[PDB]
């Protein structure tokens, strides 16, 4: 079923496929971060501006 | 007969035809009917199918709508489609190039399923062409037509296969839906099965039949009798559902990784979801009938279903068994066997409107989903219809249809004939059918099933020799696409009229007798043993009681092409293939002769080719013109035919219609008014009956060489008008307009004394080649003007003639007079392409003449050139003093084998010289089966023969007998055929007789004048400096590697440098050689060649470093 | 094709000097890749 190794590396062979396609092989790739949001977005966005003002510091 | 205005031909035929010849153009007005739902198609399919009634846009709609939103609460839906009057009648379309259609009407019904409004607008949907009433559509002035295709019908097919190494046979099926994904069911080269799914070589049908909701109790239930299965489901090595639908997840959609539900979903849509997999309704019924799985159910759902696979399993296990019959739990029984894939009952007919029909479908499909992506993008309430509407994607595909395909091609008419022919033709090549280099010698051949169906002779003798033909004369296509043939049925030796139709897989189950039996008019062949077509296309001897049908008439597996070929029956069949061609490739001459030996078929070919006035109302005629007739109708009203005069066809010959109805006559509905361009009296007439003599003459006719008299140069029997149009069009520049006006610089007056002011040619004017026609003057803009142009206006006062004179002349070799000119422009407001403004089209007609050269052929298959036009006095005459016309070779005749000419000249030497058989004492042996009415026959009598059914050799030799003279005492012929004859050359007579008589030739499209071409030094391609090729350009013959190898074994070097280089390439030493010659100086050195440097630089661009070094 | 390499080859610069995640540059190295691909042999490697 899920579990007892019959669908895990299932999962993990499925995902390692030659994608002949340039396209299926971008597309394969882009499904490996999951959707963020709005918290996840503002936080991420106070990470950037500290960022910015230390790289502002620096120069 | 039958037919008011049809003139008397005697027949040969022995027995009658129980049902006349079908109209030949209803496999393409009715196809089209059923597009539109024309209420005659209406009322067709009320007697053929009424069980659901729907015409073809009907059904495109039907399956369209509903569509939806991804909530639900919103749709549109189609309905009623309503056509519209045409916007223009055919000539002016074809006048200003506009094609020939009508506005689509159809009904959007908007719905709101959250809270319910309805909104019923009835969008334009575009502009759809419609179909003649001969068949041919009319795009941009041109007439184009469609024909039909040939593919393999959507369904099941197995087939067996030797492994060709232990000999073991293995079976093999194919599932070939259209627009879905194959599955190839299989046993492969070990015990166990191969269930390819879409082109995955693994996973046998254990995990199949397990992902369909079963487990091994069920896949060992329903195989235990088959070891096969057996082993393989013991080589199952899974167990559980959900790992058989991750198993196929790896081979279905590999590189995501697979969860609990996304395969078993997957499955779903992509076989029984009839989105990504639907078998049209043609595929659902053959499925049906192939399995036995319904037999009295209507046709819906047209996806694939799981009964149906389970079906193919044991179908294809049993086969594999050897098994006769199979009986599927929950259907009826069905005999086990391979499934042929060129048998007509599996090659289906893709007429105009199935191809309409697909077109129609991807426009929809890509409406749909431009639809599908406005209805959310907008808030609901503020949506309609029209804006949910952009018609632009459906009148793309027409238009992408209709032009640039290569299955709806330019219409092929310089006869009635060739017209006739390329409708109601089956071709194999295009989207969906297979090219020529993927065409095998297998689907080339001739199957059994084509009898009836598809003419066996009618094909081109080119590379596509057997991929397209032309359909038979008897031959129906079904509501369903598959093709069908009229048979009668015989019940215990009792012959009936009652006339049923057979599809080629219907035929088989059944024993169909000889076309020409004898029939005692009782029904009771007087044999036992009769001819019969047995199941598998054997034939064979049977005794007449347990035969089922018989063929409607003879002439049935031919075509229309090749049932004018008088003594089909004694001809070679590669002969009557090509005479069945060059039938297609007559000119019209100037006169039409009706021909004296010939076929019924001729008549009903020349009615129904449309270009024949046909009195569609008895009436009195009330006038007769050339121009027009009036034809009074007797109900008061009258109605007047626009006869159409000196009309160029596609291929720039005469389509003129001379009436042959007088001011006082009367015609019945039917009878032929006027005839067309290659008919006399209304049958078909491609060329004209000449004297033949047989000897070889003095080596002139050599090598199927024919030699004419003058006096058909004189008499003009052999001469064609041929009309061509020469358009040029002024359109705006940014150097400014381009005029059409007499300012052209630097001409003589000579050559301007035939030109209005207006700038053209004066109509009735002469012109030849190299004459000018329009005057059209560009703004040269500038350039170099050469210090020796200055000096040159220096010594005359010349202007500086600051415009280019591109005027429009007369291309090389050809002449004749003008016939008429067309001019449109913007001022005029016409609808010329955006860029353009003036655009005149000048037609030019030449008599064109017999001469050397042209090509002169019967319809048995003899061809040749004319070796020789010599003069009157040098032909061999007869006694009486009429000199031969044409003379042909007699080695040609015996070694082709197309001895039916032969047998065609001694008839029509009968036919014309007339005859009688004395019927003093008794009728003799010979005339006995000879009909009534044919035992007398005036001079210049005509006649008919079918092809199959026809003179005898008997009735042939006594008509020869007993041929009376016209004028004279002069039995001129012998009983044997032959007649003495006196040389015109020395004047004694020739130590032996030959063989004379009347034979119908006609003159080909293949003239001498549009076949010389020849160039000193034309234009030069772009890239290579090659000169071009072909005759519109100024062309230069290919002097391929094939010739270099002889020039090469030859030892000649020079002469190949020479070919190759300076005289093709060397731009230098072209230049330089021409100057040289033009001086009388010696042809200097040859160069290197631009196309070597021109490689050498494309292989450097292929990062190949490639440097020629001295030393 | 030219055009579609010199296309290509101008966004890969964009991207190198700009500074953008290693998968955007993969992807654009793997079309700059393809593209030169297409021209020098089109149809020799997957879909022409």
């Amino acid at each position: 079923e899920d579990e007892s190794e019959a669908l895990r590396q299932a999962r993990k062979d499925a995902e390692l496929t030659a994608s002949a396609d340039s396209v299926r092989a971008y597309l394969k790739q882009i499904g490996k971060v999951a959707l963020l949001n709005a918290e996840e977005e503002v936080e991420l966005a106070k990470r950037i501006e500290a960022g910015l003002y230390a790289t502002q510091l620096m120069t | 007969n039958s037919v008011p205005g049809a003139p008397n031909r005697v027949s040969f035929a022995k027995l009658r035809e129980p049902l006349e010849v079908p109209g030949l153009l209803d496999v393409q007005t009715d196809s089209f009917e059923w597009l539109i739902g024309s209420p005659r198609w209406r009322e067709s399919a009320a007697e053929r199918g009424d069980v659901n009634p729907v015409g073809g846009l009907e059904e495109v709609l039907y399956e369209l709508s509903p569509i939806e939103d991804f909530s639900g609460s919103m749709s549109l839906s189609f309905s009623d489609p309503r056509f519209d009057d045409v916007k223009a009648p055919v000539d002016e379309c074809k006048d200003k190039d506009m094609t020939y259609a009508a506005p689509l009407f159809v009904t959007a019904e908007f719905i709101n399923n959250n809270t319910g409004e309805i909104k019923s607008q009835t969008v334009f949907m575009g502009d759809f062409p419609m179909m003649t009433e001969k068949g041919t559509f009319i795009i941009n002035g041109t007439e184009r037509v469609v024909v039909s295709q040939l593919v393999r019908s959507p369904g099941v097919y197995f087939d067996e296969t030797i492994d060709k190494s232990t000999d073991k046979t293995l079976h093999s099926v194919k599932v070939i839906p259209s627009r879905g994904a194959w599955l190839e069911f299989d046993v492969d080269k070990r015990d166990t099965v191969g269930v390819r799914i879409d082109r995955k070589r693994r996973q046998p049908v254990t995990v199949l039949l397990k992902a369909l909701g079963w487990t091994s109790e069920q896949i060992v239930e329903r195989f235990g009798f088959s070891e096969i299965m057996r082993s393989t489901l013991e080589k199952d090595n899974t167990v559980g559902t959900d790992e058989a639908l991750l198993d196929i997840y790896r081979k279905l959609r590999p590189g995501e990784p697979p969860t609990k539900e996304s395969a078993q979903t997957l499955l779903e849509n992509l076989f029984f979801k009839e989105k990504r997999y639907d078998l049209a309704r043609v595929g659902r019924y053959k499925v049906n009938k192939k399995l036995g799985l319904h037999v009295g159910e209507p046709i819906t759902s047209s996806t694939l279903t799981e009964e149906d696979v389970v079906a193919t399993i044991e179908y294809l296990v049993r086969l594999h068994e050897g098994q006769t019959t199979m009986t599927v739990p929950g259907g009826v029984e069905v005999p086990v066997e391979t499934d042929d894939i060129d048998h007509f009952g599996n090659r289906r007919l893709r007429t105009v409107g199935e191809l309409i029909q697909n077109q129609i479908r991807v426009g929809m499909s890509r409406m749909e989903r431009v639809v599908r992506e406005r209805m959310t993008t907008q808030d609901v309430e503020a949506i309609t219809p029209q804006t949910l509407i952009n018609i632009r994607p459906v009148v793309a595909a027409i238009k992408e249809f209709f032009g640039t395909s290569q299955l709806s091609q330019f219409m092929d008419q310089n006869n009635p004939l060739s017209g006739l022919t390329h409708k109601r033709r089956l071709s194999a090549l295009g989207p969906g059918g297979l090219s020529r280099e993927r065409a095998g010698l297998e689907v080339r051949d001739v199957h059994p099933s084509h009898y009836g169906r598809m003419c066996p002779i009618e094909t081109p003798e080119g590379p596509n020799i057997g991929l397209i033909g032309s359909l038979s004369v008897y031959a129906r296509v079904n509501p369903f696409g598959f093709i069908e043939t009229p048979y009668r049925k015989v019940v215990d030796g009792v012959v009936s009229d009652e006339i049923v139709y057979l599809t080629a897989d219907e035929e088989d189950r059944h024993v169909v007798a000889q076309a020409n039996s004898p029939i005692d008019a009782d029904g009771r062949f007087v044999e036992p043993r009769v001819l019969v077509r047995r199941k598998a296309g054997e034939v064979e001897y049977v005794p007449s009681s347990e035969v089922d049908y018989m063929d409607v008439s003879p002439r049935q597996m031919v075509s229309v092409a090749t049932a004018m070929i008088p003594f089909l029956e004694h001809d070679d069949a590669n002969r009557a293939l090509m005479g069945a061609n060059m039938q297609r490739q007559a000119v019209p001459l100037v006169r039409s002769e009706a021909p004296l030996v010939g076929t019924g078929m001729e008549l009903r070919a020349a009615i129904d080719a449309g270009d024949v006035v046909v009195a569609e109302e008895s009436g009195v005629i009330e006038e007769v013109s050339a121009d027009y007739i009036t034809v009074m109708h007797d109900n008061g009203t009258r109605r007047t035919y626009r006869m159409r005069k000196f009309a160029r066809s596609n291929h720039g010959t005469c389509a003129n219609q001379c009436p042959i109805v007088d001011a006082g006559d009367r015609v019945e509905a039917g009878q032929v008014i006027a005839d067309g361009p290659c008919t006399d009296d209304g049958e078909m007439a491609l060329g004209k009956n000449l004297l033949v003599a047989i000897m070889p003459w003095e080596g002139h006719n050599y090598e199927d060489a024919i030699i004419l008299s003058n006096r058909l140069v004189e008499e003009d029997v052999l001469t064609s008008i041929h009309i061509e149009e020469h358009e040029i069009d002024a359109r705006d520049t940014k150097l400014g307009a381009e005029e059409i006006t007499r300012d052209i610089p630097n001409i003589s007056d000579e050559v301007l004394a035939d030109l209005d002011e207006r700038g053209i040619v004066r109509i009735g004017a002469e012109v030849r080649d190299g004459d000018i026609l329009v005057g059209k003057v560009t703004p040269k803009g500038e350039t170099e003007l050469t210090p020796e142009e200055r000096l040159l206006r220096a010594i005359f006062g010349e202007k500086a003639r600051e415009v280019r004179d591109t005027s429009l002349k007369v291309p090389h070799g050809e002449s004749g007079k003008v016939i008429g000119i067309r001019v449109f422009s913007r001022e005029d407001e016409d609808e010329l392409p955006a860029g353009v403004n003036e655009l005149v089209r000048v037609y030019v007609a030449q008599k064109r003449k017999i001469s050397d050269g042209d090509k002169l052929a019967g319809r048995h298959g003899n061809k040749g050139v004319i070796g020789k036009i010599l003069p009157v006095e040098d032909m061999p005459f007869l006694a009486d003093g009429t000199p031969v016309d044409i003379i042909l070779n007699t080695h040609g005749v015996p070694r082709r084998m197309n001895i039916g000419q032969i047998l065609e000249t001694h008839l029509g030497w009968c036919a014309h010289s007339g005859w009688k058989v004395d019927a003093a004492k008794g009728v003799p042996d010979w005339a006995a089966r000879l009909p009534d009415e044919l035992l007398e026959a005036q001079p210049n009598a005509i006649v008919s023969t079918p092809v199959f059914d026809g003179a005898q050799e008997a009735e042939l030799q006594g008509l020869l007998s007993c041929t009376l003279p016209n004028r004279d005492g002069d039995v001129l012929v012998d009983a044997d055929g032959k007649a003495m004859l006196f040389d015109g050359r020395s004047g004694e007579p020739f130590p032996y007789p030959v063989t004379v008589g009347y034979m119908y030739i006609m003159k080909l499209h293949h003239l001498v004048d549009d076949k010389i071409h020849a160039r000193s030094t034309g234009p030069y391609s772009m890239i290579t400096q090659q000169p071009l090729g072909g005759k519109a350009q100024f062309g230069g013959q290919r002097f391929g590697e094939m010739e270099c190898w002889a020039m090469q074994a030859y030892g000649a070097a020079y002469t190949l440098q020479e070919l190759l280089t300076i005289k093709s390439d060397d731009t230098v030493g072209r230049v330089k050689v021409y100057e040289a010659i033009v001086k009388g100086e010696n042809i200097p050195e040859p160069g290197i060649p631009e196309s070597f440097k021109v490689l050498l630089k494309e292989l450097q661009s292929l990062c190949l470093n490639v440097e020629v070094l001295s030393s | 094709l030219y055009r579609r390499v010199i296309n290509r080859n101008n966004r890969l610069k964009r991207l190198i000097d700009l500074g953008a995640p290693e998968i955007i540059v993969n992807n654009e190295k793997r079309m700059l890749q393809e593209s030169v691909d297409a021209l020098f042999d089109n149809g020799r490697r997957g879909r022409p």
